[PDB]
């Protein structure tokens, strides 16, 4: 808001402001803009389905233990543990619609919490997607690549069973598909023993979680860092406008307030062109993440190194708070013999 | 570059579904591409195994799947249906019939058994002209 | 509202945001420092002896009522040199502290009173620092001080060893040693009196006459002011928005009261926004906590002018238990409160929408809202606020035994459009 | 470096220059972030063995 950030609580200092013409209007443009292309990235992420597929009620997956991706009923929610595991590790998410203004009269310590520095004309604005949504599209997902096979991205969805879809999955890949025939229980128990072992490994370490966290650690210091600059003199008289108005005369202050007011919109457009920098590197990487999500997961991918560390055998979407977590499972040669060859 | 000059086996990449070729076309400060892609259509329910034993030994088709109507069994290429009798195209043993789940019991009739069965038919009759009298 | 600031007729079917609200003050509160007697300026400005230049007098002025409209006429103050604090709103401000430093200067240079100039009068009697915060008074004194047989008794200097820091006095006088005999004797090479009487006869030039010169000096924003305006108090008024104006901090918004504690010096109390939160009453002295009233964006949702004119008005993020405390008269700076006496109300997790009615029914999204409820112009005609459909919810079968295969298929045609080059341009 | 640049050797204009707050301690972060991701790009690149 600009008229209370740059021209807080005095009437001719915004008829001054009005005066200057239509920066904080252009401003306001770049800020609706940024924020409908935010929303469309994960509007155009997860809308790869049409139809919101129902899991079947039957869990025996071939003997493929399966319960800690599905959604647990359970749970209030539609999450699975990971992703409540995902969600609340990162716990610093987004209160901007929770503070209403009780709770900015709450008093915990003289108003010392995010009200204080969202008095100056900043607010946050809700996504439009919400998180049982996002749980549902990504359930749907799921529910779609674990019974339907892969047809499912090209039209309409035809059942195909697990064994013979591994089978299909290992024939594309360069090894003939009967070998799966006789590895079933020892391929099931090492799924299940890597699928623990990734809760285990999420659950280990503190320092895993970074990629998420780096962003929403950058916008509160963006955020912290433009309502701390508001101190600044910049060669003025007193910080504070009000002091300037009632000390001095109104044909010599002028050019105080100009210098400040002038000041304080090249801090706000300094801060708009670096979100509109960080909102073109969050562009590619969610048009990497839509393209991974298409390629890996709709279908096999015979690029090597794409999607995942060796050859590429299929792929899981999880949701994450502001982020996308994939597990590819992948296949990985053992050890070996050599012989003489010709 | 990828999807004019050639057929893109990357899925949903030069058109919705399964992709067959694409033409350009200009436009002012832009380019228009005409994606031709192929859909499935209504599908049909059947009911199938992962292999079949004949003769005491597994069989396993190398594209496509074992489908039955209830009365026969067939081998059938995944995107389009068409039954056919065992072909040799679709048919190598790899060990016995006792490890696999799911396996019934048929007549193997992939072109390598039709060399002793039927591709030989002419033959058979000629051999049985003398044993069988 | 949305056609002035689209600057269109004809707007397109969507959302809009437009000019935020505000809540309006009520009335206007002062609160000063409550003293009976005049500050005593008389005594200070009819001295019958002034001081000299290198023996100035300074006098500290305390608990009293700065009271300069007397001082307009009398006193008639011939120098509006005034350039810390404008001299028209002097008495608009409250000083910690004012000192008054009085003496008599040649008439020829009065300007080198200012600030920055240098000389000898200048520099080597007295000067004023660089961060100066105050104003000179100087005026002729011909009648009085200057007499027909010479006013011989201000003494001025006219050298030193080094140049002196501002605010700084000297008594002694010394005969001066300016070589490498040590001249301390009577007299000498450079050996003379530092202090020199004055020459002054009416009968001299033009602007060579005595004048009398008086600084004042104060500084501001540091404690609980004794001397200021003749202002009158008020009542103190509780949880309601106000104009307050406490020792010349001019600010709009309420006041609580504050479980914080203070101490017997700190007056003020900041906040990491360089912004005033916490204030202790002059008069009766517990803590008051400022906080300006709520605010937020307003939006618009209508449908295209091709269609009606009947919209939906959004409020950013407020507690709908709350906005019927806006819709008053003369209450609020937006003064369309037409559609603010309009119809049910409906919250969602940003606010809350009035013009629209909550259908358990599921469509298709049209136009964003938040939190996924979305708006439409339907069914009579009217807006209606949803609940957004993920699409159609279609069981699959999954079978351990079965295969679904099709028979048919199709060729379909697909259009992908690509921006290739933006225009050039050149300036 | 924020100082040498703008107001060296000169005590005075860098007195003036601390009332601006913290422009040039953004610049710097600015910088050390491209810099850090620029031999990221390299480490990337280079380090698939
Ligand atoms: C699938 O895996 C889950 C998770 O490992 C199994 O749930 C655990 O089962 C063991 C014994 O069956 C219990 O001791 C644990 O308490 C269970 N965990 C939880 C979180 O409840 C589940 O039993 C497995 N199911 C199959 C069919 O293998
Ligand atoms: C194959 O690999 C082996 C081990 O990496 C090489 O070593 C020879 O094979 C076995 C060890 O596995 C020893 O008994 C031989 O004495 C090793 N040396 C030689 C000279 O045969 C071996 O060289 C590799 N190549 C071949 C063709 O066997
Ligand atoms: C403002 O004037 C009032 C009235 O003189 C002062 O009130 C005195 O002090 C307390 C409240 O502050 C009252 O209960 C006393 O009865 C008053 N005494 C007298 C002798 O008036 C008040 O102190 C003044 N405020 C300031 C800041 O000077
Ligand atoms: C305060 O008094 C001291 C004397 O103790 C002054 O210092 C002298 O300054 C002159 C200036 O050239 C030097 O020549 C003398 O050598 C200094 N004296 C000593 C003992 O070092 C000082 O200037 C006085 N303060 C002011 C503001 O004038
Ligand atoms: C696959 O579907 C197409 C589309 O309906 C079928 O084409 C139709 O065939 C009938 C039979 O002669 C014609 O009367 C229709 O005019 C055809 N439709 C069109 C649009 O030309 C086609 O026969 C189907 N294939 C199979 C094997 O059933
Ligand atoms: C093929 C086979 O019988 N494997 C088993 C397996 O349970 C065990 O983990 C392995 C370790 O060497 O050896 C034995
Ligand atoms: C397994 C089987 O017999 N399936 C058939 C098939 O024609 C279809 O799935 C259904 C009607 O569409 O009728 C039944
Ligand atoms: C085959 O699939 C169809 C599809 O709905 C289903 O109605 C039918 O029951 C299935 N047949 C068997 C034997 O499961
Ligand atoms: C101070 O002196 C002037 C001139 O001598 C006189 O006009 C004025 O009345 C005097 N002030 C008071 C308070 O008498
Ligand atoms: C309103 O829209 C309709 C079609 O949606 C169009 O035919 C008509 O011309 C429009 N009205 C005007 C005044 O242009
Ligand atoms: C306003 O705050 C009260 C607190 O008791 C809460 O019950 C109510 O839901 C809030 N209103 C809205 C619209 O959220
Ligand atoms: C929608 O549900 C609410 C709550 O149960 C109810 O009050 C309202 O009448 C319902 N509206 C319709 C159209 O069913
Ligand atoms: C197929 O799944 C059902 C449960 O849905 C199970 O009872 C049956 O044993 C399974 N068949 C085979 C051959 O595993």
């Amino acid at each position: 808001d600009c008229t209370m950030y740059i021209c807080g609580d005095s009437t001719e200092c915004s008829n001054l402001l009005l005066q200057y013409g239509s920066f904080c209007t252009q401003l306001k443009r770049a800020l609706t803009g940024i924020a409908v292309e935010q929303d469309k990235n994960t509007q155009e992420v997860f809308a790869q389905v049409k139809q919101i597929y129902k899991t079947p009620p039957i869990k025996y997956f071939g003997g493929f233990n399966f319960s800690q991706i599905l959604p647990d009923p359970s749970k209030p929610s539609k999450r699975s543990f990971i992703e409540d595991l995902l969600f609340n590790k990162v716990t610093l998410a987004d209160a901007g619609f929770i503070k209403q203004y009780g709770d900015c009269l709450g008093d915990i310590a003289a108003r010392d919490l995010i009200c204080a520095q969202k008095f100056k004309g900043l607010t946050v604005l809700p996504p439009l997607l919400t998180d049982e949504m996002i749980a549902q599209y990504t359930s749907a997902l799921l529910a779609g690549t674990i019974t339907s096979g892969w047809t499912f991205g090209a039209g309409p969805a035809l059942q195909i069973p697990f064994p013979m879809q591994m089978a299909y999955r290992f024939n594309g890949i360069g090894v003939t598909q009967n070998v799966l025939y006789e590895n079933q229980k020892l391929i099931a128990n090492q799924f299940n023993s890597a699928i623990g072992k990734i809760q285990d490994s999420l659950s280990s370490t503190p320092s895993a979680l970074g990629k998420l966290q780096d962003v929403v650690n950058h916008n509160a210091q963006a955020l912290n860092t433009l309502v701390k600059q508001l101190s600044s003199k910049f060669g003025a008289i007193s910080s504070v406008l009000n002091d300037i108005f009632s000390r001095l005369d109104k044909v010599e202050a002028e050019v105080q307030i100009d210098r400040l007011i002038t000041g304080r919109l090249q801090s706000l457009q300094t801060y708009v062109t670096q979100q509109l920098i960080r909102a073109a590197e969050i562009r590619a990487s969610a048009n990497l993440a839509a393209t991974k999500m298409s390629e890996c997961v709709l279908g096999q991918s015979k690029r090597v190194d794409f999607c995942g560390k060796g050859y590429h055998l299929m792929s899981f979407p999880q949701s994450a708070p502001h982020g996308v977590v994939f597990l590819h499972v992948t296949y990985v040669p053992a050890q070996e013999k050599n012989f003489t060859t010709a | 570059s990828e999807c004019v000059l050639g057929q893109s086996k990357r899925v949903d990449f030069c058109g919705k579904g399964y992709h067959l070729m694409s033409f350009p076309q200009s436009a002012p400060h832009g380019v228009v591409f005409l994606h031709v892609t192929y859909v499935p259509a209504q599908e049909k329910n059947f009911t199938t195994a992962p292999a079949i034993c004949h003769d005491g030994k597994a069989h396993f088709p190398r594209e496509g799947v074992f489908v039955s109507n209830g009365t026969h069994w067939f081998v059938t290429q995944r995107n389009f249906y068409e039954p056919q009798i065992i072909t040799t195209d679709n048919t190598f043993v790899s060990g016995n019939c006792d490890v696999v789940i799911g396996i019934v019991n048929n007549t193997v009739y992939d072109p390598l058994q039709p060399e002793l069965d039927s591709f030989k038919e002419e033959l058979d009759k000629y051999f049985k002209n003398h044993t069988s009298p | 509202e949305t056609k002035c600031t689209l600057k269109s007729f004809t707007v397109e079917k969507g959302i809009y945001q437009t000019s935020n609200f505000r809540v309006q003050p009520t009335e206007s509160i002062v609160r000063f420092p409550n003293i009976t007697n005049l500050c005593p300026f008389d005594e200070v400005f009819n001295a019958t002896r002034f001081a000299s230049v290198y023996a100035w007098n300074r006098k500290r002025i305390s608990n009293c009522v700065a009271d300069y409209s007397v001082l307009y006429n009398l006193a008639p103050f011939f120098t509006f040199k005034c350039y810390g604090v404008s001299p028209t709103k002097l008495n608009d401000l409250c000083f910690t502290n004012v000192y008054a430093d009085s003496f008599v200067i040649r008439g020829d240079e009065v300007r080198q009173i200012a600030p920055g100039q240098t000389g000898n009068i200048a520099d080597y009697n007295y000067k004023l620092p660089d961060d100066f915060t105050g104003c000179v008074i100087a005026w002729n004194s011909n009648k009085l001080d200057s007499k027909v047989s010479g006013n011989y008794n201000y003494l001025y200097r006219l050298f030193r060893k080094s140049n002196l820091k501002p605010f700084e006095r000297d008594i002694s006088t010394e005969i001066y040693q300016a070589g490498n005999k040590p001249c301390n004797g009577v007299a000498g090479f450079n050996c003379y009196f530092p202090l020199r009487s004055y020459s002054f006869r009416p009968t001299y030039g033009v602007g060579h006459q005595p004048y009398r010169v008086v600084v004042l000096s104060f500084e501001l924003l540091h404690a609980p002011a004794t001397v200021c305006g003749p202002k009158k108090s008020t009542n103190l008024v509780k949880n309601k928005c106000v104009n307050f104006n406490f020792n010349g901090l001019k600010g709009t918004g309420v006041l609580t009261e504050s479980n914080k504690k203070f101490l017997p010096f700190q007056q003020f109390g900041r906040d990491i926004a360089d912004t005033t939160d916490a204030v202790r009453d002059p008069q009766t002295l517990e803590i008051l906590d400022i906080t300006p009233c709520s605010f937020g964006g307003v939006s618009v949702i209508t449908p295209g002018t091709n269609t009606s004119n009947q919209v939906a008005v959004l409020y950013q993020g407020v507690n709908c238990t709350e906005v019927p405390v806006a819709i008053h008269a003369d209450q609020l700076t937006p003064t369309w409160r037409v559609y603010s006496t309009g119809s049910n109300v409906f919250q969602t997790r940003a606010g809350c929408l009035i013009g629209a009615e909550y259908v358990n029914n599921s469509y298709e999204c049209d136009i964003p809202i938040g939190a996924g409820i979305c708006a439409s112009y339907q069914t009579s005609q009217s807006i209606i606020a949803y609940t957004m459909s993920l699409g159609a919810e279609n069981s699959v079968a999954y079978s351990n035994n079965s295969i679904a295969i099709p028979t048919n298929f199709t060729i379909s045609v697909t259009t992908e459009i690509l921006p290739v080059s933006m225009t050039k341009t050149s300036v």
